[PDB]
């Protein structure tokens, strides 16, 4: 405790560059595992349509698949609009 | 006395020789059969031996590929 604090105080003097670099690197490593918006970023990446959405062959047993784009069935991007 | 104390009868050696001959004959025919089986398997490749690997078909992606003609 005291030794660690003394070492940090000594490093903060005459060596600020290394302390700042290590602090920034440690924060960059640690914080993403705690930030809740990384899931939002993953969802935004997954919600980006790059290819043409190929339609499925309807057989009368697809309740979750919409028949038209304006139909309520299917994923919604209202959360992205609200961001 | 010498025959009774130190040696046995002829039938012992006779039957031991017969057993040894049978064992060696089966071994020889098995060796010939193994050589022939190896030759046929390597020439054809329809047996469990000499099965060289091929590309696994589970790696193939069966999905739409941004282009109808694959
Ligand atoms: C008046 C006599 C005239 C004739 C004299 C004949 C002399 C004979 C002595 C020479 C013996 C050597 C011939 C055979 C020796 C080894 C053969 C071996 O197969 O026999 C073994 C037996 O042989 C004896 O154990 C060893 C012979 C040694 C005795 C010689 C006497 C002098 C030796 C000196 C020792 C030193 C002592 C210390 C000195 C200071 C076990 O037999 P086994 O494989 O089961 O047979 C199975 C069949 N059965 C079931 C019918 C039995
Ligand atoms: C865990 C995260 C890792 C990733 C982050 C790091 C990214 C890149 C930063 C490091 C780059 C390379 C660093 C190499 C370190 C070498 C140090 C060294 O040998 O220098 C010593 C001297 O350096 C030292 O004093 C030792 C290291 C200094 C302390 C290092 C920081 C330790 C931790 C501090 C931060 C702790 C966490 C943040 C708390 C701050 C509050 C938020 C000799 O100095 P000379 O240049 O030779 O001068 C001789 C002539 N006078």
């Amino acid at each position: 405790a005291g030794r660690i604090a003394s070492f940090l105080k000594n490093a903060w003097a005459k060596e600020p560059v290394l302390v700042a670099s290590f602090a920034i690197g440690g924060l960059a490593i640690i914080l993403p595992s705690l930030s809740p918006y990384t899931n939002y970023a993953i969802r935004i990446n997954r919600a980006t349509p790059y290819n043409y959405p190929v339609p499925l062959r309807d057989d009368g047993n697809m309740p979750d698949v919409p028949s038209h784009p304006q139909d309520p069935q299917g994923p919604s991007l209202e959360w992205l609009k609200n961001l | 006395w010498i025959a009774r104390t130190f040696y046995d009868g002829p039938e012992k050696n006779y039957e031991k020789t017969m057993a040894i001959l049978q064992i060696e004959a089966e071994k020889a025919e098995l060796r010939l059969k193994e050589l022939e089986v190896r030759r046929l398997m390597r020439a054809r490749g329809d047996g469990p031996w000499y099965q060289y690997p091929t590309i696994d078909k589970a790696l193939i992606d069966h999905s739409p590929k941004t282009t109808p003609d694959n």
